[PDB]
């Protein structure tokens, strides 16, 4: 996960512009209702019987909140993912038993929730800078399957 | 399957796309390139540089490709079949580049349809992607 | 698709498997929970220990479901109906997970068949071992 | 990857049983056969046209040699996959642009190599430790990616 300059400028950039209390939960509710199965591992998160069940379900986004903040320590890191995740690999692999290719999953739904907050702006370069995060990230997160 | 539901979120998505198809075949095919340079070596006849008229040409291609799937949602393996026998047999494309380009074409509606890119229309396009690349590597 | 070369060599590595096919389908599951622990929170009132009465049980329904696909091989979305239900609805299994079962069938049937697991009947295995899996994740 | 003494013995004892000189050309033939994609990347072999034309295939059979080269070298470094196997992603990566699910593919086309050849005794904690080892080495080798 290394990132030139432009590349990451990129992501800095249009990072700064997030709403963290928001895009996080948008995130994860995507994540549980485009992926169900994912909806095994949050049977008590309560109604996730609908789309707008589990966006407007609150725990969901309080949940996505925390998602994103791990988001945003990894983004400070990109020189050591590895480190950085060692603790919530342990949780999600150890212990909770996620396939990691939900890691991949997740972060190609945030990178859609980019794109749709965004527009014009997430262009295929900025794109390419975020696919790199986001599977450095999945893999960091991975490490304690491997 | 498709749901009926699915069948309305995706044709109507499509409606909303309208005459920007292509164009925006083109930007999912240029994302792909970019995110995922793997796989470039697909197209090593092809300038893949921004703007390029091949790239262009290719993202309607695509995009025909998509709408045609669509208007016979039903009946996709029949509509699919020439471009399942290109695929698979000749091109031989690696499985996991569907799911590449997939999530492209998804990224690439996401940023140009804010209203109707919601978390259900989201998940019908999703399938019915997953569906066309189900066509695609059947062969 | 499956071609009929496809039909014909699954059709005869069932044969030579006989009525070892319920014990081949426990071994494959106690492969897949010790090689993919991540499967095993699908099983959280089972035993998984070795000689467990409930793998050795779960693997003669896995084999006959399995056994009932290559019989009507030419229809098996109605054949799988109730059984993708089961799985994508209330079990809400994983997809990956269908690959990592489909890989420990294939090691099982490697490891009890010198013979008929030639290069080209592991194709036609793997083919039809995707296909189930594509049906059980369609819902 | 962290192989426990029973994993590493596993291994091993196995592993010396192994014929050098052919099971590396009857995981790649195998490979070339089951996912006929990865036939892209050795058109120059010559006749790919049918599984015994692959598998009879010299070409075929000399690579594989070299492939499962590598691998003994892994199961030699299994304390430092990354750096035994730097180069070949290097590569693989960046001159070849194999998408590193196939490093996953041939590595369970070897497992299954190996399944065929030792029946019984590739029993399934042999197994276990086995995929533990070519999960590590496919990871390796798609380092240069991430
Ligand atoms: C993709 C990147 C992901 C990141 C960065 C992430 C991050 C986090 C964080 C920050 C927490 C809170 C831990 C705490 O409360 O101390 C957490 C918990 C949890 N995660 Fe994730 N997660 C990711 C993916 C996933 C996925 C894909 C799933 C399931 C499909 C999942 C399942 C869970 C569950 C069930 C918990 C709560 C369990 C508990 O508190 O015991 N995570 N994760
Ligand atoms: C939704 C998935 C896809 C659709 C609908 C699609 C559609 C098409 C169509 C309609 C053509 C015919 C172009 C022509 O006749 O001029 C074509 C050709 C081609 N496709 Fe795809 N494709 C898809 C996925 C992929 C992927 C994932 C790859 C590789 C990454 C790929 C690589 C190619 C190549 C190399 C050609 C030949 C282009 C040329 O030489 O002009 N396709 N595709
Ligand atoms: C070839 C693929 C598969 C086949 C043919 C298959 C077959 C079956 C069958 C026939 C049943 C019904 C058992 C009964 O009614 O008593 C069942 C149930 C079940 N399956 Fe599968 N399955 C497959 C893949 C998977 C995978 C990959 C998983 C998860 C790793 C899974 C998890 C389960 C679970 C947890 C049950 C309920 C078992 C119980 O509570 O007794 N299956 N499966
Ligand atoms: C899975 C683990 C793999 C290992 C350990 C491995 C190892 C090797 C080795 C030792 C060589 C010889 C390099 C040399 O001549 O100096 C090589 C070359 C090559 N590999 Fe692999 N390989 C693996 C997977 C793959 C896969 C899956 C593909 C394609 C699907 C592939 C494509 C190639 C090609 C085309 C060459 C020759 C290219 C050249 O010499 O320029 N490899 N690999």
């Amino acid at each position: 996960v290394h990132l030139t300059p432009e590349e990451k400028s990129a992501v800095t950039a249009l990072w700064g512009k997030v709403n963290v209390d928001e895009v996080g939960g948008e995130a994860l509710g995507r994540l549980l209702v485009v992926y169900p199965w994912t909806q095994r591992f949050f049977e008590s998160f309560g109604d996730l019987s609908t789309p707008d069940a589990v966006m407007g379900n609150p725990k969901v986004k309080a949940h996505g909140k925390k998602v994103l903040g791990a988001f945003s320590d990894g983004l400070a890191h990109l020189d050591n993912l590895k480190g950085t995740f060692a603790t919530l690999s342990e949780l999600h692999c150890d212990k909770l038993h996620v396939d990691p290719e939900n890691f991949r999953l997740l972060g190609n739904v945030l990178v859609c929730v980019l794109a749709h907050h965004f527009g014009k702006e997430f262009t295929p370069p900025v794109q390419a800078a975020y696919q790199k995060v986001v599977a450095g990230v999945a893999n960091a997160l991975a490490h304690k399957y491997h | 399957v498709l749901s009926p539901a699915d069948k309305t979120n995706v044709k109507a998505a499509w409606g909303k796309v309208g005459a920007h198809a292509g164009e925006y075949g083109a930007e999912a095919l240029e994302r792909m390139f970019l995110s995922f340079p793997t796989t470039k070596t697909y197209f090593p006849h092809f300038d893949l540089s921004h703007g390029s008229a091949q790239v262009k040409g290719h993202g309607k291609k695509v995009a025909d490709a998509l709408t045609n799937a669509v208007a016979h949602v039903d009946d996709m393996p029949n509509a699919l079949s020439a471009l399942s026998d290109l695929h698979a047999h000749k091109l031989r494309v690696d499985p996991v580049n569907f799911k590449l380009l997939s999530h492209c074409l998804l990224v690439t509606l996401a940023a140009h349809l804010p209203a109707e890119f919601t978390p259900a229309v989201h998940a019908s396009l999703d399938k019915f992607l997953a569906s066309v690349s189900t066509v695609l590597t059947s062969k």
